[PDB]
């Protein structure tokens, strides 16, 4: 039984859904952070709009 | 409100004279009568906040779901990782499910 860097090589795939995957993550935070930063970002319950900001980022 | 006396510039107080109450110094002679209706509004904040919490939707806004617990394997899940002791050199994860509201809490 062996472990190598070819075991935890990431493969052709991962290597595209990655750049998809981050690409429209980083987009759809910043549309979040412009609504805060210049209008109505619906405050989830019990919540300061920065909170709800952290929230929907994370 | 702050009113300070024009001669010395210590601070005046109110008292009652044979006329008018007045605005009086404590250390010179100087009074000002109340002739006419003065006020100071303080405009304190209203506790507007209702609040209601604790809703589905504000406990599910959390990464995970359709992944397998051990207990239960349901999909809707609520999950937790924790690497904040390093005397485990394991990983530390906590998981919640809640799917057939069974709510399983295990490492
Ligand atoms: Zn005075
Ligand atoms: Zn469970």
């Amino acid at each position: 039984f062996s472990i190598g860097i070819g075991d935890v090589t990431p493969g052709q795939g991962l290597l595209k859904a990655k750049y998809e995957l981050l690409n429209a993550g980083y987009k759809k935070c910043d549309e979040y952070i412009e609504a805060l930063n210049t209008g109505k970002l619906q405050q989830q319950p019990g919540c300061t709009a920065e909170e709800t900001l952290e929230a929907l980022i994370l | 409100m702050l009113l300070f006396c024009p001669g010395c510039g210590n601070g005046l107080i109110v008292e009652e004279g044979q006329r008018c109450h007045r605005f009086a110094c404590n250390t010179c002679p100087y009074v000002h009568n109340i002739t006419r209706k003065v006020t100071n509004r303080k405009y304190p904040k209203l506790k507007e906040v209702d609040d209601v919490l604790g809703g589905a939707a504000a406990w599910e806004n959390v990464d995970s779901t359709a992944e397998s617990c051990p207990k239960c394997e349901h999909p809707r899940a609520y999950f937790m990782q924790l690497q904040t002791r390093s005397a485990d050199e394991p990983m530390t994860t906590f998981y919640k499910c809640c799917n057939a509201q069974c709510g399983h809490r295990w490492r």
